[PDB]
């Protein structure tokens, strides 16, 4: 894969945690996403950025997150504020599509190989 | 002359690396370019272009070869066409970015272009049609209810200008059943509007260009293999139609392919033709999608 | 007379449930029927017909509205269309079972008649083109060379009278490009084979009931489904041109879902047209099918 | 599932066996073929009978198994005359097809649910 994920850890309720995204190789394509799988549940979309800036953010994070990229170091950063117990899981970044259909949500790019990830652990 | 032009607009030529093209103009402000499909002109777009007219520059050219337009010098693949295209449409916006929207091999002839310069591209609208790629080997040749949608890629494309050969003399014997063959809506499709199509590629050189954009077509899907490397990043739409003769969930499932921002929506109980099909929810959605945000 | 009669063989009729059906029979013994496909007549067994009447009473029909027969009573499907053959079969071998070489749509023609009278059969030997069963949704519609195999099965499917109204007027034309593109070798094709076989397919009758069989292909579909509940019982025999139009591996791929007993061979070289393009080495096969262990 | 196999068992070298490919409902299609595994190694079709009668066997055990197709009792046999340690393996029967392109083989029906089986061991 080429975007490594980083910057988690153990972290208590109302806790902060910016998690980053790094490009292994070239960066032109930025439209990436962050995406989160619970132990139990399945892997969901939870905030993206395109190339030209557009964000969207799921509604259980919508408020509390920021994505951002930052093309000089060649990293997208997910900046994590108001923590909870759900929050706690695998976050992965992946090449990434905001659809919309009857509504906007973050997908993952068709036939992404998925990386190691960053673990987020909140209580 | 061959459609009417509808009132506040103009037709005009202007010539483009040595070829004469045909185009229909009106409106102000920032540039909307149309670009038509096989069968058709740019003609199909004169409902919806009164409507963009109240708030942008609309143009509509002939593809090369069609309606009023001179054949391409270069050839007929989409990297060569959309080189007379987005030099057309860069004469009228030379130092902002226009729209486009394109129907059929429209997109053909625009994906190029717009792949090649994301820059000069505000925003994207697709529709009723794949980009040249290796999915257009998997549509089927037969189906369990008869004629399959696409047979017409063969056909098109067989050497010894079978097509022409078959079709001359029989051009609006053959239009007619293709036309309806891929819609939905047969009502639209009046005497008069039959006619008018039929006129317009039953010219020789005219029936001759809309099958050589066939010939070349696996030469265009050669080219986007290595445009596709770059992801589309401008906001972009794709419209299909969910009826009998329309796309239905291919388009968008295709275009997760290629744009980073894009929006589907799939017209139910339309076909392929869909701004005469279903001109208003069409128009509706061309409309607010171009004016969100501005 | 439409085809030259080889010496020793007699061209004639037969009424069969109502409809006059023109065959040419030859040699003595037991019998072989061989079934012609589209484009073609009794005509393209001529060469194989001499060298199995040293052992075999040979007769080779033309179709039901094709060669010099008349148009089927029932209908164009592969169940309607086998009775005529079975019963003309029936008439010259009433109290032992005979043998089957089919080609093309010869093969939609008689696989209703085998599988529903198996005892009837003693060998089978089918070549180049799929039994009519789901498998035939699956061939593309176009490929990264240009036209694809079985394109035309839309062609002819379509409504409205497509395939006659193009085709009418230009049948030489449109025969030639369509064997062409099916073939490897496309120099055993004389000037005047064409000409034989589209003159005698030209006749406005026998054009209409050629497109017919396909307008009956997805009725066939639907009969296949039932009747391949029975697997083939009887020594089967298949044969495709491994070049250029040919069925490839495709033919024993599918025989392997219909026999109990399957023999399969692809011929390097060779497009669809197998007792011409590749006369010899046919010839040799079916020859020794048919006689091993008699 | 339509064809259940029994009559394996342990025996010594220079043995028999007869085993049973019984049918669980309809028999007209009686081109039935015996299949075995060893352990580590590939699926092999070893004998196969039409439902016209006609035989093939394996180069490895031909001139020693018989198959044999029991109309009036729905069942297929695999008369196994002079087994040795070789012929060891779990052996299945399934709808087969005799496949002749440049030799005969016997190969099973494209997608068949494999049963049980029936072990035989030496």
């Amino acid at each position: 894969v080429q975007l490594v994920e980083s910057g988690g850890g153990l972290v208590q309720p109302g806790g902060s945690l910016r998690l980053s995204c790094e490009a292994t190789g070239n960066f032109d394509d930025r439209g990436i996403g962050w995406f989160r799988q619970a132990p139990g549940k399945e892997r969901e979309g939870i905030a993206c950025i395109t190339t030209r800036g557009r964000t969207h953010y799921a509604e259980s994070v919508e408020g509390r997150f920021t994505i951002s990229t930052d093309i000089a170091n060649n990293a997208v950063y997910l900046q994590m504020n108001s923590l909870k117990p759900e929050d706690t899981a695998v976050y992965y970044c992946a090449k990434a599509i905001r659809l919309t259909t009857d509504r906007t949500q973050c997908v993952a790019f068709p036939g992404v190989s998925w990386g190691r990830g960053t673990q987020v652990t909140v209580s | 002359e061959e459609f009417p032009v509808p009132n506040g607009f103009e037709s005009a030529y202007r010539e483009v690396d040595g070829v004469k093209l045909h185009y229909v103009k009106g409106g102000q402000g920032p540039l909307v370019m149309l670009v038509h499909g096989f069968g058709q002109t740019w003609y199909e777009w004169h409902q919806l272009m009164p409507e963009l007219a109240k708030r942008f520059t609309v143009i509509a050219p002939d593809l090369p070869g069609l309606g009023q337009s001179e054949p391409p010098k270069t050839g007929y693949s989409g990297e060569q066409v959309a080189v007379y295209l987005h030099k057309l449409a860069r004469q009228f916006s030379p130092d902002r970015p226009f729209d486009l929207v394109a129907h059929d091999i429209g997109i053909w002839n625009t994906y190029p272009m717009v792949v090649k310069n994301q820059a000069d591209i505000a925003r994207l609208v697709y529709m009723e049609a794949p980009i040249p790629d290796a999915r257009i080997y998997r549509f089927p040749a037969f189906t369990a209810q008869g004629e399959s949608l696409v047979w017409h890629f063969s056909f098109f494309a067989a050497d010894d200008r079978l097509a022409e050969t078959l079709i001359a003399g029989k051009e609006r014997f053959f239009l007619e059943h293709f036309i309806k063959s891929h819609a939905s809506n047969t009502e639209v499709f009046s005497e008069r509007l039959l006619d008018l199509y039929a006129r317009s590629y039953a010219k020789p050189h005219s029936l001759n260009a809309s099958f050589e954009y066939y010939r070349a077509l696996n030469e265009s899907v050669r080219q986007n293999a290595e445009l596709a490397k770059t992801r589309l990043q401008m906001p972009t739409m794709t419209l299909a139609g969910g009826g009998h003769g329309g796309m239905g969930t291919f388009q968008l499932e295709q275009m997760k392919a290629y744009a980073e921002d894009v929006e589907g929506h799939v017209l139910p109980g339309c076909g392929h033709w869909l701004p005469e099909e279903c001109a208003a929810p069409m128009n509706r959605l061309v409309i607010d999608f171009l004016s969100r945000g501005r």
